[PDB]
């Protein structure tokens, strides 16, 4: 539904939109092509992925500059197929009595919850990630700045790739003619701006030209003078920038792709702050007030931590970490193929559109990308598409351990500590207090990877 | 005083990295002040 | 001649220098030995045993350096050996083996079961035969 | 050789280079009943 | 799940509880009920998996009582003949002869004859010494007319259990032998068609292992 | 640490002149252990002419 | 110590630090073995980091 | 042996010409 | 390892290609001779970026084939001896792990693998797993290895690696 | 282990 | 330019240029001049020299190591 | 007679400048794009395809900006060109990891400064998820 409209041009305008998605129960397509039901047990024996067909309704509106708009309906287009977790709502073994499961050569005591790919049972290991739309203030002694205003902000389940902004505060260690006088000033790095721009200027770009409005959104208690003195140095750097247009010009100066003309710099900065920055609080063009308030809160949270009146956020606190299951994981993957699916349709139609003749949709939609795309990572374990120039996250979708029933249960509830900067900075191996009643403390594999892999608590 | 020992120090001994973890120095006093407690405080201040 | 790794079990009866080894592992392992008149008959009987029987020789090397497989045994004359030959007789009792750079040698003793026996005084290991 | 369907469990003779499918079901999985050559078992 | 099955974990040391979590997974036993129908590369099933005498209330929810992975033993803690060190244990030979800890082992072999090349393709048939040029010394009487060994035939050492040949541009033998030298009897044979439509088969070789001096036994903790 | 130490002293050996030298033949110590005695045969004792 | 007292003083200081950590847990090592390690490191007149290759 | 001069091909002069077949 | 180089290659051009704009034929010919091949001295020539210049075409006496010395910019994959680089496992056998370092294939011997590792033929698929099971090397697994030596065979470079050195494995 |  | 060699074409140069061109013509090389039924390759190259169309460029190596690029058309042939 | 650990190799490669696995993918993509559409030519060699997957799988950076930033950051130091691509390609997790993998770095880099360089590479490299 949230897919961008597909536009093709080269007079003949084609607009393709996906209306609704229809999902059927799993079936097996042989050389005859009959939609025979596909039992989960048959998949393992025949070494084929257990999955269900995916169907999408596509509506296309075509205008040839003749002031006559006509559209055609494509009912249940064979977009592709989606692997189905066993015992799920769309699985063939949902709501079935124990008697029926035996008839299908399936263990009634088997809990399910895995995917059968090429005859191999795979379990999507939950990958802990830092919680989104949350403000965290950490202290690092290696960075050039004393404190970090890290806050990764994202919209609902997923509309755009996650964007993170670090509202840092320069350390007092550095000394200079003017730096020492003002001392500690706040600098905010925008996601698409390479250099660190002062946070005060960001508010000016929003529309709050008046300096008092800046203090109003940051400092809620004017009676308290301790916090007020901390924000004074930040104003000095941004003081010369009084007009909002200048602030927009200032931000666009260090943009990733600065515009050749002066007016383009303002437009690029306007788009970055409006869309790239703080997507979760607002994505439209009339959320300047809302965006500023959240931005001021991030500064306000930094002020409390800097003064010490607020305790620093704990890196290992599980409340600050979110767990990504087969649902959230596959949701991110589905966008990879779907985004590529639009490109394949666009590229295929591009050569057709310029020639002037209509392009059939049956050839445009690619089933292999949707089918093989999900099947690839779920089998090898390398998350994401292989073609993309990146490093895939290995260790996900491991072979289910069927040596013992207890092992199978533990593997399905298995958890994985975050990898990369988040895991490296924190101590995932060490047992934290938050694990009480949520993650089993005793259970952990022995070896170098001790504590990284855990198991969900029973309740 | 916290003096790093064990593997962390053994690693820092074979490795000649210029900056160890806790490069402590032991100062031995001599003369009359070496016995008195107060007379050793001024040395403490003048070193700290 | 690296052997197949197998688990370790204790055996106080064996001496600390001695090490227990199964028949199957010792059968695969071979120890080239130069035949001499004082032990010409000893090699003559062992080669006759064949590879089906555990106390046999996997290969026999002539003076010219040619290796003849004893599994086939095509001609009785080829089985016969002359002085100065090298025979890869299977490991037997009293042989010296070395395993875990400081390595400790041991005297192999053949035992019925499969697992290795060590007079500790668990972890898998492979024993090398010089 | 004689095989057994995995759904109806009925005998179906399948020759060499013949499609693997049950006439009564169309099931694509077939098993082998047993070998007439018996083996020796010792209670140990 | 793995820590719940442990009685008195509070009475136990933290590393021991963590150590059991690894050992519990490595424990062999009845993993599911429909093990005969499925084909798994590695599957160890215990002869007599009985529920423990000391069981936790949470064990009921895990269903470990229905499908346990061990056999209780009357253990006498003593130093007998000095044949047991800190990492060792002494068993009762007579008990093993009665089925004390015996278990089965299943190894599934898979192979498909696919027409990868127009000129050269794979087929299932008996690799006769005459029609085949390149072959490895092994007994081929086990294979049937279809190139697949029928269930109920004892297999030991190096033996061909599925016949496959490639018609190189005369055919070259490329059959699959036993992974190890263990003596086992084929349990069941399955012939199917893979997703590509080519003939594909799976066979489960079943072998019986008797506990011996080399087997590793672990308690529920330690 | 064990592997690193062995490599840096793998070539260190006692030559026939009762000297410790490496592969390059550089004199690491004039006498092994500064006394020229094996570390296994030495036994702990306390001479009583100083206390 | 190297920049203040010289390489020769480091040999004794290195011995003391090596012995201090080894004797902290009650374990003991023959002095000859400890002296050999210090001599090799200081054999070239300057402190030498132990070979990081560690192939053997 | 007649090596004081070398024959070099020129692309500019090859711009004109039709193949006999 | 990938490098940027400027190489020289003498292009043999048939007189049949002496038609108009023959330099284009020489340019396109260079995209087939030095492209996709593997010189034993500079390694695999994976791709060609651009052409520097084309030298004068000297006609070889008697042969009648014009020789065109052309300079081009290309990227080569030359495995230097004693260099540690990531690799991808393509197959596993009792002899040892078979890795794939980009265009070439590198073989790891059993002895070079640490003694703790033990080959498992029962596990599907095969993977060198130690007894502790902490580290396992499956197929298509990103592992780091050090090339002890490289040999050139049949116009191809074959490399031998090892994992005895520290920090060589899954990480 | 041994059968391998 | 600044070429000091004789404007005329030596007999040795003429023989090699025609021989190399004739070999090229026999190898399906294009012919600049019009073809009026001359089958023998030497005749095809001979008229090419007459019409000053041979693409071959003569690089005369001076004894001092310098070279001069003299075109066949530029050189004065004798007919 | 050549060894990468001791920084000994044929003199020809000295003039050559090293390239990153992710960066080479961009160059291969540029080569792939023109061949696919710009000119009608035979399909690319199997060698080209094999290295393209290797670079893509091990690509540690998303866009040119990330690649350029790391290249510029490491250029400021005295890092040798051979180590420039080797360090970036390997992505050592910690300083101790790099020195053992790269013996050359131990010669002229301290345990502290290099750690401040590897962690910078970590902040630049990104995962697909
Ligand atoms: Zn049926």
């Amino acid at each position: 539904e949230d897919a961008p409209p597909i536009d093709l041009q080269a007079p003949p305008r084609y607009l393709l939109k996906f209306e609704q998605i229809y999902l059927s129960k799993p079936t097996h397509w042989e050389r005859d092509g009959a939609p025979s039901p596909m039992m989960p047990n048959e998949a393992r024996l025949r070494n084929l992925t257990y999955s269900a067909p995916l169907y999408v309704d596509i509506t296309k509106t075509v205008i040839k500059e003749g002031e006559e708009q006509l559209q055609t309906q494509h009912q249940k287009t064979f977009i592709g197929k989606i692997p189905i977790m066993l015992r799920s709502t769309y699985c063939l073994l949902n709501g079935l009595t124990d008697r029926d499961l035996c008839e299908l050569n399936e263990c009634p005591l088997d809990p399910g919850g895995y995917f059968i790919i090429n005859g191999s049972e795979k379990v999507l290991i939950a990958q802990e990630k830092m919680a989104t739309n949350t403000v965290y203030v950490f202290a690092k002694k290696d960075s050039k700045y004393a404190y970090t205003g890290e806050c990764r902000s994202c919209l609902e389940n997923s509309s755009r790739p996650t964007s993170t902004i670090w509202v840092s505060m320069l350390a007092r260690g550095g000394q200079g003619a003017k730096k020492s006088a003002i001392g500690q000033r706040i600098v905010a790095t925008l996601p698409y701006i390479k250099q660190e721009v002062p946070i005060i200027i960001v508010f000016r770009a929003l529309g709050f030209v008046s300096d008092r409005d800046i203090l109003e959104h940051i400092i809620y208690d004017f009676e308290d003078p301790e916090m007020m003195e901390m924000v004074k140095p930040s104003l000095d750097e941004a003081f010369v920038i009084q007009e909002q247009n200048v602030a927009l010009n200032f931000i666009g100066s260090r943009g990733a792709k600065p515009g050749v003309t002066k007016e383009k710099r303002i437009k690029y900065a306007k788009e970055v702050l409006q869309k790239e920055m703080l997507p979760h609080v607002g994505v439209s063009d009339f959320c300047e007030t809302k965006k500023a308030y959240f931005l001021g809160y991030m500064v306000h949270r930094l002020l409390l931590a800097a003064l010490g009146r607020r305790e620093l956020d704990d890196r290992d606190h599980y409340g600050n970490k979110r767990l990504d299951l087969a649902g959230p994981l596959l949701a991110f993957l589905f966008r990879g193929m779907f985004k590529n699916l639009l490109k394949e349709v666009r590229i295929y139609a591009q050569k057709f559109i310029d020639r002037g003749k209509d392009f059939n949709l049956e050839l445009a939609i690619k089933t292999r990308i949707i089918s093989d795309g999900l099947k690839y990572s779920l089998a090898t374990g390398n998350w994401g598409d292989q073609k993309k120039a990146h490093q895939a996250r290995a260790g996900v979708s491991q072979v289910l351990n069927r040596l013992t029933f207890a092992s199978t249960l533990s593997h399905l509830r298995r958890l994985n500590s975050p990898i990369g900067r988040d895991g490296k900075l924190a101590k995932p191996r060490q047992l934290h207090n938050t694990l009480w009643g949520m993650v089993c403390p005793a259970e952990t594999p022995e070896g170098h990877a001790v504590g990284l892999v855990k198991n969900l608590a029973l309740m | 005083k916290n003096v790093t020992l064990g593997v962390p120090r053994l690693k820092e001994l074979i490795n000649i990295s210029k900056k160890p973890k806790t490069p402590s120095l032991t100062v031995f006093l001599l003369g009359q002040s070496a016995r008195d407690a107060e007379r050793a405080k001024d040395i403490l201040c003048r070193l700290e | 001649d690296f052997s197949a790794r197998t688990v370790i079990t204790p055996d106080p009866n064996l001496s600390i220098d001695q090490v227990g080894v199964p028949r199957s592992i010792a059968a695969n392992m071979t120890f080239a030995e130069i035949v001499t008149p004082f032990n010409i008959d000893r090699l003559q009987e062992l080669v006759r045993r064949g590879n089906s029987q555990y106390p046999g020789a996997k290969y026999i090397i002539r003076d010219n350096g040619d290796r003849i497989d004893l599994r086939f045994h095509p001609k009785p004359s080829d089985l016969h050996l002359q002085t100065g030959y090298k025979v890869e007789r299977h490991m037997c009792d009293g042989d010296i083996v070395i395993f875990n750079m400081s390595m400790m040698g041991h005297r192999v003793r053949i035992l019925p079961w499969s697992t290795f026996r060590l007079n500790l005084s668990g972890d898998e290991m492979n024993l090398h035969l010089p | 050789m004689i095989y057994i369907c995995g759904e109806c469990h009925t005998e179906n003779e399948i020759k060499s280079r013949d499609p693997i499918r049950c006439r009564e079901c169309g099931y694509r999985i077939m098993y082998k009943k047993r070998t007439k050559r018996l083996v020796v078992f010792d209670a140990r | 799940v793995c820590a719940s099955i442990i009685p008195f974990p509070d009475h136990n040391q933290s590393p021991r509880n963590t150590y059991q979590s690894a050992m519990g997974k490595q424990a062999m036993g009845v993993y599911i009920t429909n093990f005969h129908v499925r084909m798994d590369t590695l599957a160890h099933v215990l002869y007599y998996p009985q529920k423990p005498l000391v069981t936790t209330r949470s064990m009921e929810y895990l269903r470990f009582r229905e499908l346990p992975a061990g056999i209780n033993s009357i253990v006498a803690i003593a130093s007998y003949t000095g044949y047991n060190q800190e990492d060792s244990v002494i068993m009762n030979r007579s008990a093993v002869d009665r089925g004390f800890f015996r278990s089965v082992f299943y190894r599934s072999y898979k192979e498909q004859e696919s027409k990868k090349g127009f000129d050269q393709e794979e087929v299932f048939e008996k690799p006769t010494r005459e029609t085949c040029q390149g072959m490895r010394h092994a007994i081929y009487d086990k294979l049937d007319d279809d190139g697949l060994i029928a269930p109920g035939v004892r297999v030991s050492g190096d033996d061909v259990i599925i016949g496959k040949t490639v018609t190189l541009p005369t055919k070259r033998d490329c059959s699959t032998f036993l992974r190890t030298s263990e003596t086992g009897i084929v349990d069941q044979v399955m012939v199917t068609l893979n997703q590509e439509g080519y003939k594909f088969c799976k066979i489960r070789v079943r072998s019986v292992r008797i506990p011996q001096i080399g087997d590793k036994f672990a308690s529920r903790h330690g | 640490i064990q592997r690193r130490l062995i490599k840096s002293m793998e070539s260190v050996m006692v030559k026939y002149d009762a000297t410790v030298r490496n592969s390059i033949n550089q004199v690491v110590q004039l006498r092994y252990g500064e006394d020229g005695l094996a570390g296994e045969s030495v036994e702990f004792q306390n001479l009583a002419t100083l206390k | 110590i190297f920049t203040v007292l010289g390489i020769e003083a480091v040999r004794k200081a290195l011995e003391r630090e090596l012995y201090h950590v080894i004797s902290f847990d009650g374990s003991y090592v023959n002095y000859r073995h400890l002296a050999l390690l210090c001599d090799t490191m200081t054999c070239r007149g300057h402190l030498m980091a132990i070979t990081r290759h560690g192939v053997n | 042996g007649t090596g004081c001069f070398d024959l070099l091909l020129d692309a500019e002069k090859c711009k004109y010409g039709m193949e006999i077949p | 390892m990938f490098y940027h180089i400027s190489l020289e290659h003498e292009i043999l051009l048939h007189p049949r290609y002496f038609g108009p704009n023959l330099l284009n034929t020489v340019k396109q010919k260079l995209f087939t001779e030095v492209e996709g091949t593997c010189t034993g001295k500079y390694g695999f020539v994976i791709a060609v970026t651009t052409i520097d210049n084309i030298g004068a075409g000297v006609i070889q006496p008697g042969r009648g084939f014009v020789l065109y010395p052309v300079k081009y910019k290309a990227i080569v994959f030359r495995p230097f001896k004693g260099e540690v680089v990531d690799a991808v496992v393509t197959q596993v056998n009792k002899v040892g792990l078979f890795t794939e370092i980009g265009p070439m294939s590198c073989f790891i011997s059993r002895h070079s693998i640490p003694s703790e590792m033990e080959f498992d033929p029962n596990s599907n698929p095969p993977c060198y797993k130690t007894m502790d099971e902490d580290i396992v090397i499956q197929q298509d697994d990103e592992i780091r290895l050090k090339i002890v030596g490289t040999r050139v065979d049949k116009n191809d470079i074959f490399a031998i690696g090892s994992l005895m050195d520290d920090y060589l494995g899954l990480v | 282990k041994i059968h391998s | 330019q600044k070429r000091i060699t004789t404007p005329y074409m030596t007999k040795y140069e003429r023989a090699r240029v025609l021989g190399t061109r004739a070999l090229q013509i026999a190898m399906c090389a294009p012919v600049m001049v019009e073809l009026e039924g001359e089958t023998d390759p030497l005749l095809i190259a001979m008229k090419e020299l007459k019409a000053r169309k041979i693409p071959i460029i003569i690089r005369r190596y001076l004894p001092d190591g310098s070279y001069e690029d003299w075109g066949v058309d530029e050189l004065i042939i004798s007919d | 007679e050549e060894d990468a650990s001791q920084l000994i190799f044929p003199k020809e490669f000295e003039t050559a400048e090293t390239l990153l696995n992710s960066e080479v993918h961009m160059l291969l993509e540029h080569r792939k794009q023109q061949n696919e559409s710009a000119e009608d030519e035979q399909e690319l060699s199997e060698v080209f395809m094999k290295t393209l997957n290797y670079t893509a799988r091990f690509s540690r950076f998303k866009n040119r900006e990330t690649i350029a930033s790391v290249r510029s950051l490491l250029l400021q130091k005295k890092l040798h060109k051979f180590e420039l691509a080797c360090l970036a390609n390997l992505c050592p997790e910690t300083a101790e990891e790099s020195k053992a993998l790269i013996p050359s770095l131990e010669g002229r880099f301290e345990d502290e400064e290099l750690q401040q360089i590897l962690d910078d590479i970590q902040t630049k490299r990104s995962f697909q998820y």
